RNA sequence: UUUAGAAGGAGAAGUCAUUUAAUAAGGCCACUGUUAAAAAGUGUACCGCCGGAUAGGCGG
């Protein structure tokens, strides 16, 4: 959660991640040649949970 | 009495570097939030100024991890100490996605308001020691200077917005356009530039501060490029400033 | 005041940087230094790990190719030098987020009462004591001829220490340099000072062409599974997390201290990785003390106050139990 | 206590550095030394390996291009000089991790008892014996005229050794210098001192422009193929973990010792590559012996105590799955 | 008011035995370095006296 300067006042944000976009990006980067990272910092149990 | 203040060679360690689908340069919203926090810290003090427009000049970078023999990057994370909630008493803790980066960069702030002089630089120097940049920790700095000429900017590569290259590519959805535009030009990199809106303004049970307006957001991604300081066109065409619309909190150049 | 706020968080007031390793000679340690680099290596071992008595009969005589990395001093430099720095910020101006307001006022009042009563001097003296004995040498420390530590604040070069003549189980309170450094740290802790900067440099006479021990990275890869050491700007170094864990090893007020007689790092439940059991799994934990201090007003003993403020300096997310 | 803790590991107590190779002349041994570098060399074999008779007829007369490296002495020096060092640390202050206190106290008590009876003297004598007979030369020991080993402690230069007289099968404990050094090593092992720093310099006379044999790099099937040699600070050298294997050849207490009658390096299962058979594949292994010594709390013969202390000196990862 | 706030990856190790790179050869022709200059900057600081103070002060 962050604070954004809307006008002269402030708004509170509740940032959420888009996992379907992440999966699509993973597929497209799999079938591509752009430099990329794997980021295997996860386990099967955690991903299940 | 408008002017420009340059913070020279600021070193940041363990800065956050993991957006949803981006690893590397942190989001521009982090730098703008740092500038806003600096302005708020000064305004809470006796010196009253205002900051509009920030320019970033990269000098060095280093991702936290190592490089494979195949050329890929493998990122490292600190050992998770303890996590609140369930299973908070066991020695070993769960590991989520994270990345970190060290970077040494210079900042250019377009500051406006009364009493813009060397006293303002001294105040910013005194009050900048209790701040963080994108979750990182400031360690050292070269100096703070008052700059009105473009020729005084040291050597470095600025970061601008190149959404035209994104919009000038084939493909129906802009993911294909972004991928194709990245294939044409190796300089272009994807960066996060703001947040969209996924709900309506309201109040919920449990938040950082139950007085402001709550709104669930998403991460907004675009393209960007690196331009040398010696071949920069103009001072004004390198700044990053806020932009507010109907749930379209964003950072741009203008 | 019925319970803890739904969103309360703190930040660490003791921020350390990444250490960097240099090698030099003892007689010229004040003049020159040389870089220390990390070298890859490969080993060929034998399968000696504990195997089931079925697989053992099949692969007892099998070779074991493995990869590793190592750091080693050169053949003409016999002194290891480690430089780093600390930044100190006030505890009161570190509560980044607090949803409630009465709880914030109560926390400020209790912090002010603790400042008026003690003055944050015990914890400051303990931290400087941990600095002086060079506990930050988790492995290299062992087998050292001479250990020398030097502390500088901004320009004043305080006299050097001798970490060999310091027990790692007892704390010293009678030392002029320790007294003034801890007094300045306590001044920055209470709120009299906006910030404090400290620079630490340690020389170790580990021997000629011996082995030094940098920090080890935590990486995951399908093909490689070897040992990877921390490289900092092309030189060997130590993580800031590892150094910070040594500094906050001040907890001597945990239950059953008379059965163990060694300090442990301060944590929410008193857990330490070295021992494998939590020393505060009960009403001596941080949460129970902070409930017996703020929610129901009660003058806790001085040791529990020390532990609570030591937790607060460490920082964390001490919020309420979140619910759906 | 009933079982080993879920996390248990011992750091090593004998830290050997990495050898560096120099070349010199025997008459000017204490005067000068010269660097010994490594030279590339490509080779052309004639396909001498064993092949099936299908492709043997068609692929026998072909050449074979490979690459490799080599290290030989110069044409003016006939002596090879090897310098390295050892650091000795107490055995008790070596348990890196242990997720139990009862096990730690039991191990400390057992080590105190072993110090009470023996005092870590036999193992110290055997280690100095393995230093004296120059078992660490490996293939450089073959076909040598004079081997002279010198051990220096602090500033006391101990009298030189004649390494060829010692036999690689029996251990001598009657030497004055060997016992004098082993006393300090045992004192460091027990805990009377904090650390010991030994320095070893070996002179081997093999002949003019002969060949020396440094350690060979282990290469996986990723980069390339070909022989690569170990270069320490430019000059050739030996791996630190290869010298430690030679000084670890003290185990003469395994079963069926009378059948073979030679020492073997201290291993968990008693594996010996020089003969290819395992000497401790059963209840005489370290895992079986340490359980009866600590958990069951029973007395053991002093040979098994010697073997257990030798394993503890080397160190390892003695963890236990739940 | 910063995808905010938090963090010990650690212990153990034998890479190795062999080797035939080898035969033959035409680097060739042609060419404008040019004009102008201050090594002087004091060129080297000596005989003596009051100083009993290696304090500090006079004469040619």
């Amino acid at each position: 959660q962050v604070f954004f300067p809307v006008g002269g006042s402030y708004h509170l944000l509740s940032i959420l991640p888009s996992t379907v976009l992440n999966y699509e990006v993973s597929d497209r980067l799999y079938r591509s040649k752009i430099p990329k990272i794997r980021l295997r910092l996860l386990s099967s149990n955690a991903a299940s949970t | 009495m408008k002017g420009y203040i340059l913070l020279e060679k600021v070193n940041i360690e363990n800065a956050n570097a993991f957006n949803n689908i981006i690893v590397g340069i942190p989001a521009i919203t982090s730098f703008l939030g740092f500038a806003r926090a600096l302005e708020r810290k000064l305004n809470a003090k006796e010196i009253a100024i205002r900051i509009n427009g920030v320019g970033l000049e990269f000098h060095e970078y280093e991702l936290k991890g190592y490089k494979n023999k195949r050329g890929q990057y493998v990122t490292s994370c600190p050992l998770p100490g303890s996590i609140p909630g369930q299973n908070e008493k066991k020695l070993d803790a769960h590991i989520m996605n994270q990345a970190y980066i060290d970077l040494n960069m210079s900042f250019l702030l377009e500051v406006e308001g009364p009493h813009v002089d060397m006293s303002t630089c001294k105040s910013i120097k005194s009050t900048m020691e209790t701040l963080r940049i994108a979750g990182g920790i400031i360690r050292n700095y070269k100096k703070i200077r008052l700059i009105d000429t473009l020729a005084d900017i040291p050597y470095g590569y600025f970061l601008t917005l190149r959404q035209d290259n994104l919009n000038d590519a084939a493909g129906d959805d802009m993911l294909d356009k972004m991928i194709h535009a990245l294939q044409q030009e190796d300089t272009l990199v994807p960066i996060a530039v703001g947040f969209k809106a996924l709900s309506e303004v309201g109040h919920v049970e449990g938040q950082r501060d139950p007085e402001k307006d709550h709104c669930f957001v998403e991460s907004i991604f675009s393209l960007g490029g690196f331009e040398c300081s010696k071949i920069l066109e103009d001072i004004n065409s390198c700044l990053w400033r806020y932009k507010t619309e109907e749930g379209l909190y964003l950072c741009t150049i203008i | 005041l019925k319970s803890r706020p739904e969103n309360l968080s703190f930040a660490r007031c003791l921020n350390t940087t990444e250490a960097k390793f240099w090698q030099t000679d003892f007689l010229k340690r004040h003049t020159f230094k040389l870089p220390l680099l990390i070298t890859d290596k490969a080993v060929l071992a034998s399968k000696g790990h504990e195997m089931p008595p079925d697989k053992l009969e099949k692969e007892i005589m099998d070779p074991n190719p493995q990869k590793s990395q190592s750091c080693t001093l050169s053949t003409e430099c016999d002194t290891l030098r480690i430089d780093f720095g600390i930044k100190v910020l006030p505890v009161k101006e570190s509560m980044y987020s607090c949803s409630d307001y009465n709880y914030r006022t109560a926390i400020y009042q209790k912090i002010d009462e603790y400042i008026a009563e003690d003055g944050f001097l015990t914890l400051a003296k303990r931290y400087v004591n941990n600095i002086a004995n060079a506990r930050f040498l988790w492995r290299n420390r062992k087998g050292a001829e001479i250990i020398e530590t030097i502390v500088t604040i901004e320009d004043k070069e305080y006299p050097s220490f001798n970490s060999k003549s310091f027990n790692l189980d007892t704390f010293v309170e009678d030392n002029a340099t320790i007294n003034e450094i801890a007094q300045q740290i306590a001044d920055t802790f209470a709120g009299k000072r906006e910030y404090l900067n400290i620079y630490v440099t340690c020389f170790v006479k580990i021997g000629c062409a011996m082995e030094v021990y940098p920090s080890q990275e935590m990486t995951f890869d399908d093909d490689d599974k070897g040992k990877k050491l921390f490289k900092f700007e092309g030189s060997a170094g130590m993580h800031s997390q590892k150094i910070n864990n040594a500094l906050r090893t001040i907890d001597t007020w945990y239950p059953d201290y008379t059965t163990y007689e060694f300090p442990i790092p301060v944590e929410n439940y008193g857990a330490a990785r070295s021992i494998g059991i939590p020393f505060r799994p009960d009403t001596k934990s941080f949460y129970k003390l902070i409930d017996r201090m703020i929610l129901k007003n009660e003058d806790l003993p001085i040791e529990d106050k020390h532990y609570v403020m030591a937790i607060l300096i460490r920082g964390g997310m001490f919020s309420k139990k979140q619910e759906k």
